[PDB]
DNA sequence: CTAGCACGTG
DNA sequence: CACGTG
DNA sequence: TGCGAAATTCCATGACA
DNA sequence: ATTGTCATGGAATTTCGCA
DNA sequence: CTAGCACGTG
DNA sequence: CACGTG
DNA sequence: TGCGAAATTCCATGACA
DNA sequence: ATTGTCATGGAATTTCGCA
């Protein structure tokens, strides 16, 4: 009915007046440079669109193409998009083409013992009968111990810690969302002590990246340590955390010892620059030091980077998702952003949830 | 003639044997010579051994120039000694029956002794389990001599468990 | 001895004249706003460089770090490299910091059977007692025929293609070096037939990128088709595969059908422009389209890219390196750069090998 | 009045029964109408079953306007008309005793049953796994009428195993 | 090529 | 049965 | 012969391994 | 003795409808 | 968190 | 025993 | 107050997950 | 209802030794 008018000579906002619309076996039809396309009703063409999508389940122009080998009607890209945003089948399945915001170099803890980070390292082939180190990084430091165990137990973790809080407690101790940490058992050991749990967002180890970072210069020392040898890593494990512990950093040409204690230890190639200072005139000196090191700037955001914004529509990456099985739950809604790299939202079990937008994408359309 | 610092000496004996905790029944005491910072390790005999075994776990933190000690089996085995040498550590002794530790270190022992002994009055076989608080304690005690505790002199910053 | 003219106040290159060098406890030490170092002799800075390096096998900055904080001589780093390009340990184990050439983005093949790609999907999740997918990619095209197997056997190649090369037979068919396609039962079958086999480089995909690429829409159509569905892709493999040659690529504007016919099948919104033509008249088109294709660019070489040269030091990356082992085998030769992206070493079992310099890193120092 | 393209009508018959090669005894023989393309499907009947699951692989490669055949039971069926209309294929038939296919393709199952003879002469059994062979030259073999091979007609380019 | 395993909680 | 490639 | 809207193109991103 | 590729959807750009 | 599995060759 | 996180 | 060499710093890359 | 990090080695740059 609303292309008889067109065929009565009279104009409709976005058919142009310049091409012919005529019938022709029982469809209007209109003679274009493309070839003559049929102009279908506007009640045919969420159908239409539906039908040429549904073949492959194709993008946008990939759909369009279909469409436009026999139908035209003003703006059929909006027409198209609409069921983009709707088909439940791709919002799920396809992949994103947005990356994410440039990541966060958080502050450094200021002091040590400001905040740990711990973690687990294995299962390693099997040294003494242990599997696992449980490693433990000051935050401003790097200073790194590292306790072997034979499961990642909550015990384990608490049976080491303790060997550790018993040289000095922690107000922050920073992790993954492993068992262990997680465990009401060791919330309440940390309770106990005035440690304040902070969890690392889920599926991001990136978050424990300090720990992460170190589990490689620990990994890669075991490594060239047992070259052309069988693989007995606990009886290295002190060797490697002391070693580690003393090794400079030439970024702020410091060593994790040094930053923790102001002075060298006896180990080999000590400096000994502090030797003529008092302890005062040389502790003194150590504040500076601790305040004065290097902070990493945020990146620059990627050329087509996204944002959270709150009550923005987003979904959450599936974490162990089947073969053949979507890799992103419903769309979700933007609840709170802790920061322009973390997000409160409302989950796809009906949960309250903090996530890095890594995790994130952007609901397309 | 240099100024004193902190793993300049590391000072040790044993305190035992006290009542059997969860097995254990000696202490080793270290305590550093310029902090006064004071690491305490239950071992189940003043072997050079469970010495040995307990240093190891304190030379993997740090290493001192000098670990001074009496003339207890333990300290003077060839073991120890060969222990100390591959590491660089001086041993010096204490001439017997003539304690030679330090003011510092004497009062220190002498906290740790006070504070051991409210543990057997009241925890009678539960000390082991405390070891852990009596360390932050005597870390965390205040000095006259000094106006600052070891965990002020050994990292430089205020403690996050204070006394 | 080299020394002691120091101390008869002679100039020896390299040993700056404004300090003043002398004698202390039966060492020569020298003033340095460093502070007070020591200038060992020429004989033993080899050993004091090792000494310091297998402290924790530190790099470059670090073990320079340790060694100034006692010692100093001329260019101590000319004297520290030159171990590190011979420590076997932190050669092997070491990663690069190296990013490979640009990609080559290698001509399309000019017509349709010049080369096949040929692909295992799989395992899936069983479906009517299949269990794997081989992919066929036609490389000008990107017509692609998809046949359900039980084993990525020889067997079942095979008795695929010969169903598919009764349609035509094609001059090359790449394929990683996967048993099926390496074996000689298929070597000879390909013999048969005049068909040249192209091998991948090993632990290289991207090389089977045309078909890796379709294993991409085949698995996400697979998946879209699925949702809140078990997974039987079996009875859908003929449905993926003529949707999927049918569905348009938007940078070329044409579908795979296309490429290879010239014109749309009985499929729904079928392309109806070249039907006044003759076919002579719409074959000719199609010839002009193959070749009027469009075609990617090498991408701009990384600010910090290595390109092979021959007779050049490099090594392999360690396929499947255990816990705890060396990823890199010990140095090799380049023999032969077959191109900026490929090259022929000497490995180390003492064979020729043609690798992606993805796989290699240039031997540092 | 509109020119003849590939998939505009495939035309269909069996050839059987043969001898029995490794089980199969029917051919479904399939011939497009303007390039004289030919696919050549051993079934062990010629059931619309077996001739639907053969279809059912070519429909995956390309799918014709028009599907032409005669009056046989195998394209008859109430099924294959099911089965043509859930694809938008129509079915046309010939009238009962009378074909009606084309020029090219009467040659073509003339050509298609002069080879197949061959293979009856020469391979007693063994024709079956020959039908690759076969429907090569059926694609390879020229043409006079035209100046091309179906492989050239079909695809546009030259093939890698003229004849 | 992708399946596993560990742990601690309802 | 181990190794290589996937 | 210029202006606004609409349609096309570009292209970084990610997944296939 | 070989080589990455392409569907995707916001944004950038080019084209179109009308004067 | 990393072990597996498949295949075809000596 | 299944699910989540690693 | 400048020039060449030597030492320092920068920084993209990769691995830890 | 939290956040990437750092050893590494060529290259870029700054500093040093000497006039
Ligand atoms: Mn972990
Ligand atoms: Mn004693
Ligand atoms: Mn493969
Ligand atoms: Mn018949
Ligand atoms: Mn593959
Ligand atoms: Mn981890
Ligand atoms: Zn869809
Ligand atoms: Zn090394």
């Amino acid at each position: 009915a609303e292309l008889d008018q067109l065929l009565q000579g009279h104009y409709i906002k976005g058919y142009p007046k310049q091409y012919t619309y005529f019938l022709e076996d029982g469809k209007v039809k209109v003679s274009r440079p493309e070839g003559v396309k049929i102009i279908p009703p506007q009640s045919d063409r969420q159908k239409i669109v539906l039908q040429a999508h549904n073949l492959a389940h194709t993008g946008r122009e990939a759909t369009l193409l279909k469409i436009a080998n026999l139908y035209w009607w003003p703006n059929m890209r909006k027409d198209v998009v609409k069921q983009l945003g709707r088909c439940q089948q791709c919002l799920i399945t396809n992949a994103s083409n947005k990356a994410s915001g440039p990541i966060l170099r958080p502050d450094r803890p200021q002091k040590p013992f400001d905040k740990f980070f711990i973690d687990y390292i294995g299962p390693l082939p099997p040294s003494q009968g242990y599997l696992y180190v449980l490693v433990v990084v000051d935050g401003m430091t790097g200073f790194t111990w590292l306790y072997p165990t034979k499961a990642p137990s909550t015990s384990a973790t608490v049976k080491s810690l303790n060997v550790l809080t018993s040289i000095a407690i922690p107000k922050v101790i920073h992790s993954d969302q492993g068992a262990a940490f997680t465990s009401s058992t060791f919330a309440e050991w940390a309770k106990e002590r005035g440690i304040h749990l902070e969890f690392s967002t889920p599926y991001h180890p990136q978050s424990s990246g300090k720990v992460e970072r170190k589990n490689s210069d620990i990994k890669r020392l075991l490594t060239k340590l047992l070259v052309g040898r069988p693989t007995k890593w606990y009886d290295l494990l002190p060797v490697v955390q002391l070693a580690l512990n003393n090794t400079y950093s030439p970024v702020l040409k410091y060593t994790p010892h040094q930053l923790l204690f102001g002075i060298d230890s006896n180990t080999p190639f000590a400096n000994q620059d502090t030797l003529d200072l008092t302890r005062e005139e040389e502790l003194s000196l150590l504040q500076e030091i601790r305040t004065s090191l290097y902070h990493p700037s945020t990146p620059p955001a990627s050329s087509r980077s996204w944002s959270p914004v709150v009550g923005q529509l987003v979904q959450e990456r599936v974490a162990r998702p089947a073969s053949l099985r979507p890799r992103w739950h419903k769309p979700s809604t933007v609840l709170k952003v802790l920061n322009p790299r973390t997000v409160v939202i409302l989950d796809h079990l009906g949960n309250n949830r903090t996530v890095s937008i890594d995790n994130l994408k952007p609901t397309s359309h | 003639d240099r100024p004193q610092k902190p793993f300049d000496k590391f000072f040790i004996d044993y305190i035992g044997p006290l009542p059997p905790s969860q097995g254990y029944l000696y202490v080793l005491v270290v305590v550093d010579g310029m902090t006064g910072f004071t690491w305490l390790y239950p071992t189940k005999a003043p072997s050079t051994s469970a010495t040995v075994k307990s240093l190891n776990v304190l030379t993997s933190i740090a290493i001192p120039k000098v670990i001074h000690s009496d003339q207890g089996a333990a300290f003077t085995s060839s073991t120890f000694a060969e222990w100390a040498k591959e590491r660089g550590i001086h041993l010096e002794f204490s001439t017997p029956y003539h304690p030679q530790s330090s003011g510092k270190v004497e009062r220190k022992n002498s906290d740790i002794k006070r504070l051991l002994t409210k543990l057997l009055v009241g925890r009678p076989t539960k000390w082991y389990d405390l070891l852990p608080v009596v360390q932050l304690a005597l870390n965390n005690t205040y000095s006259p001599v000094l106006k600052y505790t070891p965990h002020q002199l050994l990292f430089g910053i205020d403690s996050n468990t204070p006394f």
